[PDB]
């Protein structure tokens, strides 16, 4: 269990993936030309596990970027930290996808998806202990969510036995691009149900709704979302990229997800973002705010399954486990009695640029029902009339396959209430 | 805020403490079988003492102790008199008990009986001729009220904490008979609420201190203090420092307290016997606000701090 | 409070204090269960594997 | 002479490991690079250390002792470590991937591919015994690899040295020091498989251990260190009997005739005392008949629970220091008088006692105190069934929702082992009432 291969497919999975590489790479002291510059051995200790070592001292990311056309991935090229990835790791089309599940999946994408596999399996190949892969895209476009689940069942298909885990971005109409979108991330969401392990489940919504309300930003743009998305992914990551008293993906998976399907995580992030540094009750209480959560569901209509969250800064451990101890205790009602110790904390000595201390929250909860809700709902709106179906079944698909992919989401839907009582 | 569980819905005494607990805005009621609580009132049987004290960063606390069934079991109550040196079965204050099997005590409660017999007495057995459990020295000649001729027991409510303070309720309740006293139907040798009902007298056959006290006043020139309560302080005493060291959580994960009704007769000599030890007894309902908010105050918020006293503490 | 069977070394001593007098599977079964095991880890994987195909 | 085999399992077993050969090293005068002036017989002996130690014509006093683990990083410090020169490369063995705190996978897919070559290391240890007493198994019960492969490894063991004894030191989880929400399952997984293979079993609760760190070291967060060096203390006093001169507790078997009446009733519950802070350049030094005391506060054993609640089938107290018999029999009756000591009516009411002149060990900059006297009691109560009653409770929590039961069966178990696993352990609890009243 060491190396991560890490896949971004369409406009925003690269957009959330090249920013994520911008951070940990400043993290782990990686200069854009992948030479280290940094202080401290800590930083080099667990660095195989996202970066190959090449010759002169060199690391290279282990991660692979996919399009079915170019605009994004020649931007990402010429970003800030573009020069660090390996060149032939680039795959990508010219036609592109038309926000349209069905080329994604069925058609455009399948000419691309061999190229995708030939790369994943040279990457797999160097690796002494490949331990899965971690997936970034959004749900409700076209290559992110129809050809980014058909290279999940393929990488299955051909690494049945290692983890798959993904950071999906669910759409909400408040920051939307086109009305298809819950067509999309429908079919995606009972692709995701089946053929990954971990989900992080990022919502349009609530990263809409924090900058505006919280960070006082009258006019959000991507960037002030993917703001917030980077933050949350090097918090998640944390453990697994420094050396922990637990982590790997599997651990993970085994203590998170009591049973298959429910493996959909609702994230948090503490502080929001100025000189002053949080005391740790203050980290504590917001860390389990609503408002800090990044999947627009609030945790009080529904009931933790289990919980992880991490620390980071120099800080008293003492007074973390009296939060956690405080916190479980206060709000006793809304964990699950079944799962004895079902919440972890873990600290990290190294903070994250910018922040003397921080916290982040992966909350395994049955209020995520309301997102699977949200996006029923909007489906059978348009579905009853169905409005806008041609532009699916001119790529050969039948309506059966949406009324089937409609019945699996509102089963998932009523396991979570299952649970919940 | 604080938190505790209820497991018992038969308590009338912990009922209330629970409803005044929740009367005081810093403490919430959980689902009966969660187990991050800070205080248990638990079930009178089988109560899993074993998985208190176990819940990291939690001082949790139960009103029970465990092992003091040895005193509340009557056959272990005789034992315990019988084996303990503190005791010694030599005391005074307890009359002569054989535990028969239907080691057994036939032959040595025989033995004696042959000794007592020619001469009178009468014994009784529960769980004048021996031919007609635990069977004990039926006190002939008992202390009678007048007018009435009727007999009584002494109800004596007793608090003993988590440091082991034992706590004297300074209200104790004389449940008489209503019936003359025949030594010759068991309803005037039966001292019982459910048995009387009956209520000419006292208002539900049964009288309270200022009132009695006033009674051996004037009947006897004495004082209830004098005449009974320091015998009765006394047995207390006795019986709970005898078990402390079987009983005590001073060095325990989680910590105990326990409310106990102790049940004493008197004799026409103004001696005090005791009768029974009760684990999980009842009250009186002029009783039950003071003696509640008293276990509250002296009990729980003692180790569980919020924002003259009803008890007398027999030192030890 | 009977002290008994003292004996004494160089390095120390032992003795008994009395205080009261009374009152396989083989290893073809092991490889059958491990075998098993793994039979049906192997058919769990085929019918994976029958599922992506279709 | 009769020697014996020590074997570590995972990443508890391991570094407990490195704590008990360090703190042997101490005790017999065996420097880091295996060199013992001591010893006159050079490349040989039958000397009572020679029980845990060969040698070679060199000089060099080499651990009769095996390191196992799936993931090489804990045994990765063994190998660079302070007493690295003392193991030869053939005693550290380690896979590639764990077993992911999976008892399935730690005992089916991962513990089929590399006993062979575990068994085959151990037989290569065998071959230098000139007379094998048996082995004694370090482990966790929460871990995958604790838990899923010492189980394959006991029943292998049993059918390769038939006649051969074997002693465990588990760990028993706590969530104060856990790692896994499965803990439970893994711990009665492992207890039913391997219950019929073991002779006797030392168990340690992590929450004891952490709780003792805290009150009588004043350590506000106990570290693996801290409490891997009180444990090795612990195993050390059980072990010295096997490792000195003396006439009790000289070989495994008396382990079980002494501790033991019946086969599934194998956990004697160990307490120590006394635990004092290094910190304090002036303590008090408590005499025999203040630590004798101490074995019977629930605060200083190595599993919580409360023993005037069962009845005593067998005591050993084993002393080191200056000790001498009048003071412990004194000691005793008094403790006899003032403390409720019941044992069952179908044994003797008493204690065997063993002395070790040599006072306690400690490593230099420890946190533990140097003491003059110490001593460690094992007891086989049925007090003890608390501990498994509270662990079953958890299981019987997630199992009748079948919480995290996928993972198990997608590595090939069978719904049926969990529910056979639980029905062994409530036929042990109610073998302990029964014999507890
Ligand atoms: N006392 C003590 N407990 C430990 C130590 N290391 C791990 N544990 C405990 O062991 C349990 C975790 O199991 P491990 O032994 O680490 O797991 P493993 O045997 O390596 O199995 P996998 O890692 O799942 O392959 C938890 O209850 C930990 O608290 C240690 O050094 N000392
Ligand atoms: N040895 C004795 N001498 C005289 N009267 C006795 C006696 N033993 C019992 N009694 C009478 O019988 C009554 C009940 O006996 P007992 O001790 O069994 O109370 P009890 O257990 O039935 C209900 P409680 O919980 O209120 O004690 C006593 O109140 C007393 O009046
Ligand atoms: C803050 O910590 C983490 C942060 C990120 C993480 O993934 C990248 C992990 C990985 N995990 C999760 C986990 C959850 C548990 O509970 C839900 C658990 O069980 S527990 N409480 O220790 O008994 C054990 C674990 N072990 C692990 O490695 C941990
Ligand atoms: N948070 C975030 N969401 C995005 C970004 N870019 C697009 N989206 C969302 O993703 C969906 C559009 O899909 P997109 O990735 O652009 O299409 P694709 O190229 O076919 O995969 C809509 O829900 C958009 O709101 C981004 O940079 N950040
Ligand atoms: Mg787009
Ligand atoms: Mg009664
Ligand atoms: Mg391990």
């Amino acid at each position: 269990m060491r190396e991560i291969v890490h896949i971004q497919a369409g406009q925003c999975g690269n957009q959330i993936g090249a920013k994520f590489w911008e951070v940990i790479s400043d993290e782990h002291g990686i200069d854009p030309t992948g030479s280290y510059h940094g202080d401290s051995d800590l930083q080099l200790e667990r660095i195989n596990v996202y970066y190959n070592e090449a010759t002169g001292n060199k690391y290279v990311p282990r991660a692979i970027l996919v399009d079915l056309e170019p605009g994004t991935m020649d931007s990402v090229r010429s970003g800030p930290f573009g020069q660090i990835f390996r060149p032939d790791n680039f795959v990508f089309g010219q036609s592109g996808a038309g926000n349209n599940w069905a080329k994604g999946h069925y058609t455009e994408g399948a000419e691309l998806v061999d190229s995708v596999l030939d790369v994943v399996r040279k990457e797999s190949e160097s690796c002494d202990c490949l331990q899965g892969f971690q997936l970034t895209h959004s749900l409700g476009g076209g290559t992110g969510s129809g050809m980014g689940t058909l290279l999940i069942s393929k990488i299955r298909e051909e690494y049945p036995d290692r983890i798959m885990n993904t950071f999906s971005v669910m759409p909400s109409p408040k920051v939307s691009d086109t009305v298809v979108e819950p067509y999309n991330a429908t079919l995606s969401v009972h692709q995701l149900v089946e053929n990954t392990d971990e989900t992080y489940c990022i919502d349009n919504e609530a990263l809409y709704d924090i900058c505006f309300r919280t960070l006082k930003l009258t006019t959000p743009t991507y960037g002030d979302l993917n703001h917030l998305v980077s933050a949350t992914m090097s918090g998640v990551t944390t453990c697994l990229r420094f050396p922990g008293q637990l982590a790997d993906l599997r651990k993970l998976a085994v203590n998170m997800v009591p049973f298959p399907r429910l493996h959909f995580f609702m994230p948090g992030f503490a502080p929001l973002t100025q000189y002053r540094a949080l005391t740790v009750p203050e980290l504590t209480q917001q860390m389990f705010d609503s408002k800090n959560m990044m999947a627009a569901c609030d945790p009080r209509h529904g009931r933790y399954l289990t919980v992880a969250a991490i620390f980071r800064g120099r800080m008293s451990m003492k007074e973390v486990d009296e939060q956690m101890l405080n916190v479980q205790n206060k709000n006793s009602s809304y964990f699950v009695e079944w799962i004895p110790n079902n919440v972890k904390t873990a600290v990290c000595d190294i903070p994250p640029r910018g922040l003397k201390m921080s916290a982040t929250f992966i909350g395994n909860s049955t209020a995520i029902q309301e997102l699977f809700k949200r996006i029923s709902e909007q489906f059978t709106a348009m579905f009853r009339r169905k409005a806008f179906l041609h532009w699916y079944t001119g790529e050969g698909m039948d309506e059966m396959e949406f009324t089937e992919a409609e019945s699996n989401m509102n089963d998932l839907v009523s396991e979570y209430q299952q649970y919940q009582d | 805020m604080y938190t505790f569980v209820v497991r018992d819905e038969n308590s009338s005494v912990y009922a209330e403490v629970s409803r005044l607990l929740l009367a005081t805005g810093q403490w919430k009621r959980l689902r009966k079988d969660n187990p991050r609580f800070n205080l248990m009132l638990g079930e009178r049987n089988r109560l899993p003492f074993g998985r208190l004290g176990h819940e990291p960063g939690l001082v949790q606390l139960v009103n029970y102790y465990r092992g003091a069934d040895k005193l509340c079991r009557k056959a272990s109550l005789v034992k315990l008199i019988k084996t303990s040196p503190e005791l010694s079965e030599s005391c005074t204050w307890f009359p002569e008990s054989y535990v028969i099997y239907p080691t057994d005590e036939r032959e040595v409660f025989l033995a004696a009986y042959n000794r007592r017999r020619e001469g009178g007495n009468v014994w009784i057995a529960k769980s004048s001729e021996a031919s007609e459990h635990v069977i004990q020295k039926y006190l002939e000649k008992p202390l009678l009220l007048e007018p009435g001729h009727r007999k009584f027991d002494i109800r004596s409510w007793v608090l003993v904490d988590h440091l082991y303070n034992i706590y004297l309720y300074r209200e104790g309740v004389l449940r008489t008979s209503s019936e003359p006293y025949n030594s010759a139907d068991k309803t005037c040798h039966l001292t019982n609420h459910c048995i009387q009902k009956y209520g000419r007298y006292e208002e539900g056959n049964e009288m309270f201190f200022e009132e009695f006290n006033q009674y051996l006043m004037d009947a006897l020139n004495t004082t209830l203090e004098n005449s009974i309560l320091l015998q009765i302080k006394h047995i207390i005493r006795s019986c709970l420092m005898c078990i402390e060291p079987a009983i005590s959580t001073k060095h325990l994960h989680y910590q105990s307290f326990q409310l106990f009704g102790f049940d004493f007769m008197v004799d026409e000599e103004l001696k005090v016997w005791l009768i029974e030890v009760n684990g999980a007894p009842a009250c009186a309902q002029k009783l039950y606000a003071e003696l509640c908010q008293g276990i509250v105050d002296v009990a729980i918020s003692s180790v569980f701090p919020l924002a003259t006293s009803i008890f007398i503490k027999l030192h030890h | 409070m009977e002290v008994i069977e003292l004996n004494k070394c160089t390095s120390g001593q032992s003795f008994e204090v009395i205080l009261k007098p009374p009152s396989d599977p083989s290893l073809e079964e092991i490889q059958k269960k491990l075998e098993a095991a793994e039979e049906r880890r192997k058919y769990q994987e085929a019918e994976l594997l029958k599922h992506l195909a279709e | 002479m009769r020697e014996c085999i020590s074997i570590h399992v995972g990443q508890a077993g391991v570094q407990i490991g490195n704590a008990c050969w360090e703190l042997y090293c101490l005790e017999h005068g065996i420097q880091p690079d295996g060199q013992m002036p001591s010893d006159k017989t050079i490349g040989g002996g039958d000397d009572s250390f020679n029980t845990f130690f060969s040698e070679t014509g060199a000089g060099k006093h080499v651990p009769r002792a095996v390191f196992v683990d799936l993931e090489p990083t804990v045994i990765d410090e063994v190998r660079t470590g302070t007493y690295r020169q003392l193991f030869h490369p053939e005693q550290l063995i380690t896979g590639k991937e764990d077993a992911a705190n999976n008892y399935a996978r730690g005992h089916y897919t991962i513990g089929k591919e590399i006993i062979d070559l575990v068994l085959d290391r151990i037989r290569k240890l065998a071959d230098q015994c000139t007379g094998l007493q048996g082995f004694l198994v370090f482990h966790s019960f929460g871990g995958g690899t604790g838990s899923g492969f010492t189980s394959l490894l006991m029943e292998r063991l049993s059918v390769d040295y038939g006649k051969k004894s074997k002693l465990e030191f588990s760990i028993y989880p706590a969530p104060q020091v856990s790692t896994a929400v499965v803990e439970p399952y893994n711990s009665i997984l492992t207890t039913h498989t391997t219950l019929e293979h073991s002779d006797c079993a030392f168990m340690v609760d992590n929450e004891a251990i952490y709780d003792i760190c805290r009150r009588n070291l004043d350590i506000e967060r106990p570290t693996y260190t801290n409490l891997n060096r009180l444990i090795s203390q612990i195993v050390s006093s059980i072990t010295a009997s096997l490792r000195f001169d003396g006439a009790l507790n000289v070989d495994l078997t008396e382990f079980q005739t002494n501790l033991v009446p019946y086969p599934r009733i194998h956990f004697p519950l160990a307490t120590y005392a006394p635990v004092i802070s290094a910190e304090k350049a002036y303590h008090e030094q408590l005499s025999v008949a203040e630590i004798t005391n101490a074995c019977f506060e629930p605060a200083n054993q190595m599993v919580k629970c409360d023993p005037r609640h069962g009845k005593y089938m067998a005591c050993c107290l084993l002393y080191r220091g200056d000790v001498v018999p009048k003071d412990v029999n004194a000691a005793i009756a008094t403790i006899k008088t003032k403390r409720s000591i019941q044992f069952v009516d179908w044994c003797p009411t008493g204690f065997k006692v063993g002395i070790n002149y040599q006072p306690p060990t400690v490593v230099p900059g420890g946190d533990l105190a140097k003491v003059q006297r110490a001593v460690c009691m094992l007891s086989n109560t049925t007090a003890i069934a608390e501990a498994w009653a509270r662990l079953d409770h958890k299981f019987d929590l997630m199992y009748a929702k079948r919480a995290f039961v996928h993972w198990y069966v997608g590595e090939g178990m069978e719904e049926g082992e969990f529910s056979e696993a639980r029905e062994d352990m409530a036929a042990l609890e109610k073998d302990y009432e029964e014999v507890g009243v």
